[PDB]
């Protein structure tokens, strides 16, 4: 009637290291930390064990969010959903134009936050 | 006007990225504030529980007195 | 389709409206634990100027008492 | 040294409906709430007086964000600015289709927080 290993999150990581032990006792709650590329949605950023032995919570970090890539001239970016980590963009030009550089971009890790895995490309004559 | 356009999009989007990331700073800091306000909590209650542990054994100490005052 | 180019518009700012407000909902939270904290720190602090009394003032019934196993 | 009566703010009234005495020692400092159609923008909202006989503070309300109102269905809604509390918003239709609403929205405020003063128009044929 107990407390079994801890169960993988995608945003968030322990703060105090897990040996993975057999079991924990009923009522321990667990320290976390965001992930890189994440930030907290919620106040309070743990996990508790309950009565019945399993781990209880919120989703406490949710995605950090690029910001605009910038205005590219003559050319139209494409935002199939948000700018959100993990989120693809695609660039493009007008009839006039054609693509000078990246035609994706990734939002990425980018070292204390999240930025854009390839630049803005240039629309040229 | 194709070039404005696009600058308000940039503006809004722009904005998202800020306001999800100030909503970041902003829960960091009550959840650091919650944190004390429990320690704290804590600490005090000890204090009590022990001014109050004291506070009854100078009582039985004072019916101590009370009684070699005849003995 | 302009429908979802206009479907865009609403949902972006919506964003921007959903989070301006909880934005300034943490604000609200945060101001209500800065606050708290100082109410805290008074409430602990005359506790403490309390008892510092009270220690003074038995310190005082003491050489009274002690001036008087000898008077 | 000293201050006088707290300035009256844009965005925020003093806390308690009290006398406001022409006089206030160097140090005082008033507590505010912030005003309809207004939400915080920082953390402390007070003022404080200096030892220059002035009252120094932050900017400390902002304006309420109103939510889009809904799509407008063979028509345009035009955003000058922003959806920011007293901010107009228009609409319009298409070229063969007519306006049956009001022509224009104000942002003010509907119970405590904020609204549209005029509906979402129809746009009808």
């Amino acid at each position: 009637s107990n407390c079994g290993p801890p169960p993988t999150l995608s945003f968030a990581a322990p703060m105090d290291i897990t040996l993975t032990e057999t079991r924990f006792k009923t009522g321990t709650t667990m320290k976390y930390t965001c992930l890189p590329g994440y930030v907290r949605s919620h106040s309070t950023q743990t996990m508790t064990c309950n009565s019945d032995g399993e781990w209880v919570y919120n989703t406490f970090c949710i995605y950090k969010r690029c910001r605009h890539p910038g205005e590219l001239r003559n050319g139209q970016v494409e935002i199939k959903t948000d700018l959100s980590f993990g989120s693809q963009i695609e660039f493009s030009c007008s009839e006039g134009f054609f693509l000078i550089g990246s035609t994706t971009s990734r939002c990425e890790v980018q070292d204390r936050g999240v930025g854009w895995s390839h630049p803005l490309p240039q629309c040229e004559i | 006007n194709v070039s404005s356009v696009a600058r308000r999009e940039k503006e809004l989007y722009d904005q998202i990225a800020d306001l999800t990331d100030k909503n970041g700073e902003y829960l960091e800091r009550i959840g650091e504030l919650e944190e004390r306000q429990k320690n704290l909590e804590k600490l005090e209650h000890q204090s009590q529980v022990a001014a109050d542990k004291h506070y009854q054994e100078q009582a039985k100490k004072h019916q101590e007195y009370k009684q070699e005052q005849e003995e």
